[PDB]
DNA sequence: ACGCACGAAGACCAAGTCAATGCTTAGTCTAA
């Protein structure tokens, strides 16, 4: 209904997404947040994450996706490998075990695995300006993005705060909405650049492995 | 909004939201460009505030205070509320000392004016005393108009020394920044003289707030004036002069030798000696009482001591005052008053008015920013010549020679009246000698006495005479003075300030101790953007009327051509202006 | 709900950065091969962009405390100060699954993966404590989103903001503290000192001979006690800002957060327990732009409802809720 | 539990700061290469944030005693004056490894890396001496949080609080 | 009497790196 460019500015570094970060997924998450604040936490999230101000592309086989390209990642600084751990305080647990707060009969903790496992994991942190292209209503998209505060992931530890955002109408020739996971039988003329065949979901949520389908994923964006 | 009849299109998108934020209790920051009709929109905001009941106060320098008075007088919805004046002592004359001075000089004009009652004679004062219906006497503006032969500061209301004195205590309040300074002094001292200002006002508007912070620093800083003080004591004071000057000069020499060459422990004996001796200190007692107040302000323990010999005169100097104005003083103003302010240099390129929020302490949630605006006729009708300076802007004579030659060829090429922006008296005096050889009488420069009291009027008269005059501004001319050919109501004449040249960026023009605190806290970034503010302020002299069509600009500093990293904001600022296609 | 906590650390804050980094005696980080090298444990630094030295943008490191560390500190404070005493008052006992879920959100109690009904989600996400910190076998989305402890520094202006410019520090805030470990046997000086040792002089002689032989063998080509090294810490006195947001908080959850903030001063930040690192004092707590920190802790007429709600929740809290949350 | 000990030193306190420093005869630290330089072992100073009357917070050095050094001092004092006399009263003997771990926290430079049993952890953390310091071949968290020795100075007012301002000293103490 | 404790065991190749920040110079008078 109108061609849009979505720009997001970060006040804190975000987790660099391993796979494509799609504008429609973020809009669906914000819509689910709105309907949660309006109805509560008992809602089914799958009943409100398609009520987005984005018009849909449908292929020959009926496979459909939102016209919202995956966010482009331009890094203002080199990616930083962030380290986080996980451990249960062994002395504190021993005290609780002595005092009957904990019902554990096992003699020793096992840092390699089990309840008292120490774990080490890493994820990259990047300073970037999030730009993506979509087809929809400017007013409604801007309203939805107004309540968005964090971008990407690891939001519980405060990664990817939004300093601001901008939604602008741009000519179609700039860059298309196609830079996303398009269905397998999508038309070649609407694809921008090379598209490698891979397994990914076409509708949000994109982490659900039961929804995963063979799809054309942009090579220059993964 | 009442009073919006004269509001121009540029001020329309901002005036309504600024007025709405007033009742919201939110402090807002706006940049009404010079020549966009600031006075009448300030008057409209004042009328809006007066309509809803709460008393109105407005802060402005005296000249623009008169200008705003001229704008607000025609507003009935502003006239509905009682309009009160400013009550500054130097805003009037002695007048008895002034009377005797005029009698001794046989200046019958001043004598007749004072014996008549010192009633208004100038247009601004007459309007402010008649249309506002405020009986006034002994105003210093009329004395200055009658004669420019009163450069001394002894022309000032004697503390022991009237219908205006009755009207001091007898809606809209007219005041400057320093009236607010005096009243915040009153609150901070007694709550924790001229008390006409209400102790709680729901609306204040400041047309020049970027300089309000330095005014508050000035009131909260007391200068010892030690070397001029002892010189004046030797020249005038005769009551036990020898031992008094012995003690004072011993103090001056000891502080100069130890510190220059009460926070500092070594200053404690000097402070004790000054307290013991300077109390020995006639009508000139105020000249010693100011130094006494400076001494006890230093003794107060809340002050920071800055001292150094003058780079030009080598006279020892001591500066004392509160550097901690950011905790209780401005926050007291915020609690007392919900207000708004306007200044052409509020929002920086990347600071987003943070410097404003910090200089003028505002609660983090109470402050609301506004989008920047600029008319097309403010940036387009001027081109910058690429004639850069080839030498570092030091005080070396060769640099002065080269700059003088460059500005001489500029003046020869100059279309009409021109302004050369000189930062300090040192550079001007070093520069005026070379110019006077060629320009001759065409060049006119400020002095310690020569200032905008009569020099701006003389320049305006000479420009109308076709002399193509050159005004070598020094500090004062950087801000406030008007260079718009108001009489030529095309308005596109672009001749009284057809061309203007900048001699330095400048760098570190502000010398307030609060600026030192800010640069210590934040680093060299703050002074660079403050100098950007100053450079933008200097460009404010270029235009003060709409529809200007063709002017020219020259930049003279090797630093802009040296590609040093820190002058990048200046490059960005001047990049907004198209260069001269030479 | 936004919580802004202004934290000034009395003692240096030491959050160890992963990696084997070296330093010389003079203080040069990663000295060249020419001079001697000693191991260094640097503070946790995050690469941030800032306008350093009048530059447009510079990626300079900023010593911070990781957000996960702050989250775990808040969880431990709640557990050890309000939750555990409340459960003990009822003589409640927790299984291993419930305890692991409560203290680290570890799904080891029921790693099968349990479905959660909508009513169960509504009831449990409203729990005063477990709702804030999701996890367990169910592994919900917690309502708590705590930011890292960014220092109020020149480089953190675009992360903290300009609201607290008055407390910023211009220069570097990192300092190197050198540690040393000495062999106690070499410090014996008389048979009275060696009386407590069972071997007496013979044991000390054998220990010293073994040390000398090991040192000679190592010089020619088992590690002794003697060790010299340093660790980098953030200097004491620097102010920090902690930003906490709770998404759709109930009264009980906000009351629990306020109680934890009341009791947070007794805990430490990051590491350094041996050297008493991380000690801090709360200076100001801001709730939705309103200052609430009184000199006697978080108090006021605008927070009595939260305290009453959390006290009521603590009165009726039982271990069965923890077991149900942990699917045990 | 918080313990605050107020200490006035009769004799000067000298804690060596690692690294080579030089001073001239006049007293100038790190003199220019033209003048004569002499080796100097400075007293250890830890950078601290100090506020002044101007309200600006700046990083200034402060001569202190390291927390580790005087933690070891406390450990040695306890062992020499309380623990070891008690052991010797009953003719109790410690092995060389036990003595080394009691006085330094470890019997060797290589930690075991094997977790301790819960009952052992509880018993050791209930020990009057071992509970305070912990350590051992298997890292045990001690109960003793010990801080460095901060002189009561204008620079340390932010650190040690304002309740000891009556004993502060203005000028340099080095 | 199913649940939990507790050792043995089985994959097993294996480098190159370890700074990220420096920067200048005197006008104001419009409250006691």
């Amino acid at each position: 209904m109108d061609f849009l460019k979505v720009t997001i500015n970060l006040g804190s570094p975000m987790v660099e997404p391993g796979d494509l970060f799609h504008l429609d997924a973020l809009l669906g998450a914000l819509r689910v947040s709105e309907v949660r604040a309006e109805l509560g936490d008992g809602i089914n999230p799958r009943d409100h994450h398609y009520d987005l101000p984005l018009e849909q592309y449908r292929s020959r086989s009926g496979q459909w996706v939102f016209k919202a390209s995956a966010f482009h990642i331009n890094k203002g600084a080199a990616s930083q490998n962030w380290m986080q751990t996980s451990r249960i305080n062994t002395a504190e647990a021993a005290r609780h075990r002595s005092e009957g707060f904990l019902l554990l009969r096992a003699a020793k903790p096992n840092p390699a695995g089990g309840p008292f496992k120490n774990s080490l994991y890493h994820y990259p942190l990047v300073w970037a300006t999030l730009t993506a292209y979509c087809v929809g209503d400017q007013a409604r998209i801007a309203d939805l993005l107004s309540q968005c505060r964090q971008i990407g992931g690891r939001r519980g530890v405060g990664c990817g705060r939004v300093a601001g955002f901008s939604v602008e109408v741009v000519p179609e020739v700039e860059c298309t909405w196609a830079l996303r996971a398009m269905p397998d039988d999508s038309e070649q003329s609407i694809l921008c650049g090379e598209y490698a065949l891979a397994m990914s979901a076409l509708q949000s949520p994109y982490w659900d492995r039961s929804l995963h389908k063979p799809a054309l994923v942009p090579t220059s964006l993964a | 909004i009442p009073g919006q009849s004269e509001v121009r299109e540029v001020l329309l998108p901002l005036l309504e939201q600024s007025a709405s934020a007033i009742e919201k209790g939110k402090i807002v920051f706006a940049e009404a460009a010079t020549g966009t009709g600031k006075g009448r929109m300030i008057a409209s905001l004042a009328a809006n505030a007066a309509a809803k009941g709460d008393t109105v106060v407005i802060s402005a320098p005296l000249a623009v205070t008169w200008q705003l008075i001229d704008a607000l007088k025609g507003i009935r919805e502003a006239q509905v509320a009682g309009i009160t004046l400013s009550l500054g002592r130097p805003n009037f004359v002695s007048p008895d000392r002034v009377l005797e001075w005029a009698v001794d000089n046989e200046r019958v004009e001043l004598a007749a004016w004072v014996e008549q009652g010192g009633k208004p004679l100038s247009e601004r004062t007459k309007g402010a005393s008649e249309v506002i219906e405020h009986e006034l006497c002994w105003m210093l503006e009329d004395a200055l108009v009658l004669a420019e032969d009163l450069p001394i500061d002894a022309i000032m209301l004697s503390p022991d020394d009237c219908p205006a004195q009755r009207l001091y205590k007898s809606g809209i309040v007219l005041c400057s920044h320093y009236m607010l300074a005096a009243h915040v002094r009153f609150m901070q001292l007694r709550g924790l003289q001229s008390f006409s200002l209400p102790q709680a006002i729901d609306t204040l508007i400041v047309d020049e707030a970027h300089l309000l912070e330095q005014a508050f620093a000035a009131i909260y800083s007391h200068t010892l004036r030690l070397r001029p003080l002892v010189r004046a004591i030797e020249s005038h004071v005769g009551r036990g002069k020898t031992p008094v000057v012995n003690a004072l000069n011993a103090l001056a020499q000891q502080i100069t030798r130890t510190v220059q060459q009460d926070e500092v422990p070594s200053l404690e004996p000097a402070l004790r000696d000054a307290l013991t001796a300077l109390e020995s200190i006639g009508g000139a007692k105020a000249v010693i009482r100011v130094a006494i107040r400076a001494i006890k302000d230093a003794l107060s323990g809340r002050s920071r001591l800055r001292m150094e010999l003058t780079p030009v005169r080598h006279f020892p100097m001591l500066v004392s005052g509160r550097a901690n104005l950011q905790k209780a003083l401005l926050s007291l103003w915020d609690s007392v008053a919900g207000a708004a302010l306007v200044s052409a240099t509020i929002y920086a390129s990347d600071d987003h008015a943070v410097l404003t929020r910090w200089k003028l302490e505002v609660p983090p949630a109470r402050a609301i920013y506004l989008p920047p605006v600029h008319p097309a006729w403010t940036t387009e009708p001027v081109v910058l010549h690429p004639d850069r300076n080839a030498i570092e802007p030091n005080d070396s004579p060769e640099w002065a020679d080269e700059t003088a030659g460059l500005i001489t060829k500029v003046a020869e090429r100059a279309a009409g009246g021109t302004l050369v922006l000189c930062t300090s008296y040192q550079n001007a005096e070093l520069l005026q000698g070379r110019l006077l050889a060629v320009l001759g009488e065409r060049l006119i420069v400020q002095t310690k006495v020569s200032s905008a009291s009569m020099c701006v009027a003389q320049y305006k008269a000479l420009y109308r005479a076709g002399a193509r005059p050159v005004w070598l501004g020094v500090g004062a001319a950087w801000t406030g003075i008007d260079l718009s050919d108001e009489q030529a109501t095309d308005p596109a004449d672009d001749a009284m300030l057809s061309d203007l040249v900048i001699t330095r960026l400048p760098v570190g023009l502000n010398r307030s101790l609060t600026h030192e605190r800010r640069v210590a806290i934040a680093g060299f970034k703050i002074v660079t953007l403050e100098a950007v503010w100053q450079l933008r302020q200097g460009l404010g002299r270029l235009v003060r009327r709409p529809g200007v069509k063709n002017k020219n600009l020259w930049v003279l500093d090797s630093r802009i051509g040296g590609n040093t990293p820190w002058v990048a904001p200046y490059r960005k600022l001047l990049s907004r202006y198209r260069t001269a296609p030479l | 709900m936004q919580i802004e906590v202004l934290i000034r650390n009395i003692t240096p804050i030491f959050s160890a950065a992963p990696g084997s980094y070296y330093v010389s005696l003079d203080g040069t980080i990663n000295p060249p091969q020419g001079a001697s090298r000693f191991p260094l444990t640097r503070a946790r630094t995050m690469t941030v962009v800032a306008e350093t030295g009048d530059g447009v943008a510079k990626a300079v490191p900023l010593p911070i405390v990781p957000g996960n560390t702050m989250r775990n500190l808040l969880r431990r404070t709640m557990l050890k100060d309000v939750i555990e005493p409340a459960l003990r008052d009822k003589s409640a006992q927790l299984s291993i699954g419930a305890y692991a879920t409560a203290y680290a959100g570890n799904s080891s109690g029921n790693p099968d993966g349990v479905p959660s009904s909508f009513d169960e989600i509504v009831t449990m996400r409203a729990h005063p404590f477990l709702g804030l910190f999701g996890g367990g076998p169910r592994m919900l989305q917690g309502r708590l989103m705590v930011d890292s402890l960014y220092p109020i520094h020149q480089f953190s202006q675009r992360i903290i903001g300009s609201d607290y410019i008055n407390d910023s520090i211009k220069g570097g805030i990192t300092e190197i503290v050198w540690t040393r470990r000495n062999d106690p046997i070499l410090q014996l000086g008389s048979p009275d000192d060696a009386a407590v040792i069972e071997g007496g002089a013979q044991a000390a002689n054998d220990w010293i001979t073994s040390l000398l032989a090991t040192t000679k063998a190592k010089k020619g080509k088992g590690r002794g006690l003697k060790a010299f090294n340093a660790h980098e810490v953030v200097i004491a006195g620097v102010k920090w800002l902690w930003r906490i947001n709770v998404d759709r908080p109930s009264e009980s959850q906000i009351g629990l957060i306020l109680l934890a903030l009341n009791k947070l001063a007794n805990q430490r930040i990051a590491g350094g327990h041996a050297k008493d690192y991380g000690r801090f004092v709360i200076e100001d707590v801001i709730l939705d732009g309103e200052s609430v920190w009184t000199p006697s802790g978080v108090s006021g007429q605008a927070t009595e409802q939260f305290f009453d709600a959390i006290a009521e929740a603590l009165d009726g809290m039982t271990s069965s809720e923890f077991e149900q949350f942990a699917a045990s």
